[PDB]
């Protein structure tokens, strides 16, 4: 069991220069055949792996983002240091640190080399642009009296910056049937998304439905009514 | 660049030879200088190697057998070879080892143009020409072929060509093989339409240059 | 002191060759100075660091003496030079003119200019960089696996002796008739306590 | 650059059966150097088979691979709604180290029509000078479903965007919100604002509208 | 001792098509093998270094693959020159273990051609000198493969016959096919009626073509 975390600043504005730390516990960085790795995940996108340090401070880049690219290593404190140059609105993406090692066995066999499981990893956004109180927005049902007895209603959030944005209802009384649609960016390099219940027809008369949206950068804690409205 | 080969030719089994292949552009007695084997009609087969150095390693073959040598005196590969026998003949390449531009070892970017060497004891001599007429036919398609059979000559080069080279269409020149007695032998055949067996005239020639023989033959359709 | 003990406690010695000199030997008589050449090779030139042989590594990198005294110890180390995407800091010269004398060291770094046109700082075509770098990728066979070697050359000249293995020492037995031998000096007799 | 395909896109198979994935190689190296690894929507990825013939540490016997040269495959034969998760080959023989491109494996479903629900934007919405309308597809599987919006029967096109949320664990369904985003002056100049759904359990489209005005 | 084995041992194809062979040794050779191309009559010349790496003035089409054990080259536009021989070299041994493949020899395509098959007896001059010479000759066929059967008094022989293939024609992209069997008088004159029975992919079955020594 070893303990991998990873720090910097989550809000780096564009053509700039980002500093990413990494701490592990539970190895050290003078044992044979040990390597720490560097590796980015774009949001829904494939994996891929940026860098490599070795034990004896040989490093390895990626050839597509060698040039501003640098990893280095601290034994004395278990300590990582990515600094990564030049980032653009599309390096928004999670970063991770992660170990390597190799098997061997009485002959060097070389029984393949493996990543250890990864630390929590970091989610660093860019953006060229300044923090935003998210705006609520309720989205009541359509005037209907049974409809079969199903209904839906939410509250959407707008104008918000950075993700994730924390949505609860009915202060935790109301989580069935409840969609948390994923952030979307819009055109103007602004976010949105929504919260929707579903609740009966016969169930908005007798019931009010308040939704708490708490977004800790904007430092926003806003409680919105979604009341059925007739036309 | 060039590596030329030089002294090449035909000798007796059990005969000594020596080969030189001169370099341009490139020095024997600093690069990897390469003797290859090549057997007529089979794949390649490396035989021996000498480093910048002057150090020289030989193939399992013929290791004791083939000496190799750097010249300076004329920038120069010697190979000397004793005691031939009847697996000897092939063609010999002198090459360049560790070329090319992108600096990649383990190559032979540079091939000479490589040289004959026949180890046999098939006394040189004239050929023997025989012809082969169409079978006795009326037309057959407009489809008759007759040709020449040259057997137990020796050595090679042979030419074999009909009306002085004017008739090379539908000229099919089978290539020359080895018979159990060191002799060769080979076929080249012609087609003419059946109608035009009477009335053109055919001739062949056939030229040994290392025995210094000419022969013409007519080819006529025969009867039964 | 040179204790040769702790050879064996050491890695399997995928080679162990001592030339003229045995093992066992080397432990008993008393050499001047002692010189440890270390580098990885191939394992494929294991064989080519001996006296009197030829190869790259025989001619170009490594020559031992042809009256070579001591040993050569090489063992494999695939857990350490291995490295995915192949390892290339491990240079070995391809390219020389002539044949080092033993023990000699060639590091320059120039183009090997051996075709007629010079290079004088240009690498194009018929210019080569003597100095390959091996893969000892951990994927490679035995052959081309990378193998540590040491050399150790003993001296035994007319200065004298300061390297040589350890001296046992069994216990102390005293009023008793005995063989001793203390320091060099040998004697029979009885061991007593005494006041000088 | 050697280059690695995984194979199929997204794979949808129920817990209990077989579960096959291949992962091909455009350029040819050893067995060693390919790894299977594991990773859960908002997860870190765990190191599921180093050498992609010998399992890692800890790993039940269910999991399996084997292959060569240029040709592996990976199975996983009594898999857990949990167990589901994304697998990646990735090629330790050369930098850059690549992984595969994700496969999704998802729990079979009889294939249910979503309930199709609209959301006008609000009065204050309104006022802020930019208008927003979303309508919510709901409990529908599997998660594609073609959307259209359109203005009093005229085709909208680059003034939509689509938010998919994860498969339900309960139920094994989706949901999905298309949200249609305009500013007053084509917000006021038509009357109504209607979107359209497609799937593979409705037998016809639904359209379904809704007037601003009146509503 | 390191073994290579070259697939597809021949590989026809038409101008313009992307092929590729694969080239296989015993134990590993990693990147330490090339691939050279010699014309039929000319000296080999280099392809592929370093077992990925084209060379310098050569074309982009080619393509130098593979690792481990299996090795590919594979080229995709095939120009109507390109038709040689490739081999496949290890330098794993590169002391004294030099050892090359097989080598493919690429040849136009074409339609299937039908062979046109004729009978020369010995002439009686050669006749004279106690040696007989019968030849069964095929023109005009595709593909090279091709099989014939002498037939003496209804009986197969082998082991005593000469067969020799023409190049590929440059006109009509063809093979040309002989065989020769060399006989003395006695066994000449021991039997009357000899044949050749052609087997061919452009004939739907064998054919025989016989002649008599008491009829001609
Ligand atoms: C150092 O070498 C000795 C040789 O006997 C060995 O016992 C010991 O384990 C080695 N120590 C390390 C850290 O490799």
């Amino acid at each position: 069991q070893i303990t991998l975390k990873e720090s910097g600043p989550t809000l780096v504005k564009p053509t700039q220069t980002l500093t990413l730390t990494c701490t592990f516990s539970g190895f050290s960085l003078s044992t044979s055949g040990v390597g720490v790795a560097w590796i980015r995940q774009p949001p829904g996108k494939a994996l891929e792996w940026l860098a490599l340090i070795y034990w004896d401070n040989d490093k390895r880049s990626s050839p597509s983002l060698n040039n501003r690219l640098t990893i280095t290593k601290d034994t004395s404190k278990n300590q990582v240091v990515l600094t990564m140059t030049n980032m653009d609105p599309e390096d928004t993406a999670t970063y991770y640190c992660a170990h390597f090692f190799s098997h061997y066995d009485s002959s060097n066999y070389y029984y393949g080399s493996w990543f250890d499981p990864w630390g929590q990893g970091t989610l660093v956004t860019v953006s060229s642009a300044s923090t935003k109180g998210p705006s609520v927005f309720p989205l009541a049902p359509s005037s209907k009296s049974t409809s079969g007895g199903t209904a839906a209603l939410g509250c959407l959030v707008k104008d918000y910056f950075p993700e994730p944005v924390t949505v609860s209802w009915n202060s935790g009384a109301l989580t069935s049937g409840v969609h948390t649609f994923p952030a979307v960016l819009q055109s103007s390099g602004l976010y949105s998304l929504s919260s929707v219940v579903t609740v009966p027809s016969s169930s908005l008369g007798t019931q009010t439905y308040i939704c708490n949206v708490n977004h800790k950068p904007s430092n926003t804690k806003v409680d919105k009514r979604v009341e059925p409205k007739s036309c | 660049v060039q590596l030329v080969e030089s002294g090449g030719g035909l000798v007796q089994p059990g005969g000594s030879l020596r080969l030189s292949c001169a370099a341009s552009e490139i020095t024997v007695s600093s690069n990897y200088m390469n003797w290859v084997r090549q057997a007529p009609g089979k794949g390649l087969e490396w035989v021996s190697v000498v480093y910048p150095g002057g150090s020289t390693f030989y193939t399992d073959s013929v290791k004791g057998r083939f000496t190799i040598s750097r010249d300076n005196s004329k920038n120069t590969l010697y190979l000397q070879m004793n005691s031939l026998r009847a697996e000897d003949t092939a063609v010999y390449y002198c090459a360049r080892e560790s070329g090319g531009f992108p600096l990649a070892e383990g190559a032979f970017d540079i091939w000479g143009q490589g040289t004959m060497v026949t180890v046999s004891s098939a006394s040189t001599k004239g050929p023997s020409v025989f012809p082969l007429a169409p079978s006795s036919k009326s037309t057959s398609g407009g489809t008759a072929a007759l040709g020449c059979l040259v057997k137990d000559y020796f050595p090679e080069p042979v030419t074999v060509s009909w009306n002085s080279g004017a008739l090379t269409s539908g000229v099919h020149t089978f290539p020359a093989v080895l018979q159990s007695s060191g002799l060769y032998s080979l076929s080249s055949v012609v087609t003419v339409p059946s109608s035009s067996l009477g009335t053109q005239t055919y001739i062949c020639n056939v030229n040994h240059k290392p025995s210094n023989t000419k022969v013409d033959k007519r080819v006529e359709p025969k009867s039964c | 002191v040179a204790d040769y003990s702790v050879l064996y406690n050491f890695a399997p010695f995928f080679a162990f060759k001592c030339y003229g000199v045995s093992p066992t030997k080397l432990n008993d008589l008393c050499f001047t100075n002692v010189y440890a050449d270390s580098f990885v090779i191939r394992g494929n030139e294991v064989s080519q660091i001996a006296p009197g042989q030829t190869g790259n590594i025989a001619d170009y990198n490594y020559k031992l003496p042809d009256d070579f005294t001591g040993c050569v110890i090489a063992w494999n180390s695939n857990k350490l030079d291995s490295k995915v995407g192949g390892n290339y800091n491990y240079l070995y010269r391809l390219f020389r003119k002539s044949n080092l004398k033993p023990f000699e060291r060639d590091i320059s770094t120039e183009i090997y200019q051996a075709g007629n046109k010079p290079c004088n700082g240009v690498a194009g075509f018929n210019c080569y960089f003597p100095l390959r770098s091996y893969g000892f990728r951990p994927t490679y066979g035995v052959g081309h696996q990378p193998y540590r070697v040491v050399v150790l050359s003993f001296e035994l000249l007319h200065a004298p002796a300061t390297v040589c293995g350890p001296k046992k020492s069994t216990n102390l037995v005293k009023n008793k008739c005995v063989n001793f031998n203390f320091n060099g000096l040998t004697g029979t007799g009885v061991l007593t306590e005494s006041n000088k | 650059e050697i280059v690695l395909t995984q194979s199929p896109g997204t794979l949808s198979l129920s817990p209990g059966e077989r579960a096959t994935l291949s992962c091909r190689a455009s350029q040819s190296f050893d067995s060693r150097y390919l790894g299977w690894y594991q990773q859960k929507s908002g997860q870190a990825p765990r190191l599921l088979i180093y050498g992609a013939s010998s399992r890692a540490t800890g790993i039940p016997d269910r999991f399996s691979g084997s292959g060569s040269g240029t040709d592996f495959t990976l199975t996983i034969s009594r898999l857990e709604p949990e167990d589901f998760a994304v697998y990646y080959c990735q090629q330790f023989g050369d930098s850059p180290f690549t992984f595969g491109q994700g496969t999704k494996l998802e729990i079979k479903r009889t294939v249910a029509a979503p309930s199709v629900f609209i959301f006008p934007p609000s009065d204050e919405q309104l006022k802020s000078g930019t208008a927003s309308v979303v309508c919510l597809l709901n409990n529908f599987y599997p998660r594609e479903a073609k959307v259209q919006w359109k203005v009093d029967n005229a085709l909208q096109s680059g003034n939509s965007q689509e938010s998919v949320t994860e498969q339900d664990s309960k139920d094994s369904t989706y949901s999905l919100s298309s949200t249609l985003t305009l500013s007053k002056a084509d917000y006021e100049k038509h009357k109504v604002y209607a979107c359209e759904v497609t799937h593979q359990g409705l037998s016809s489209p639904v359209t379904k509208s809704f007037n601003r005005g009146e509503c």
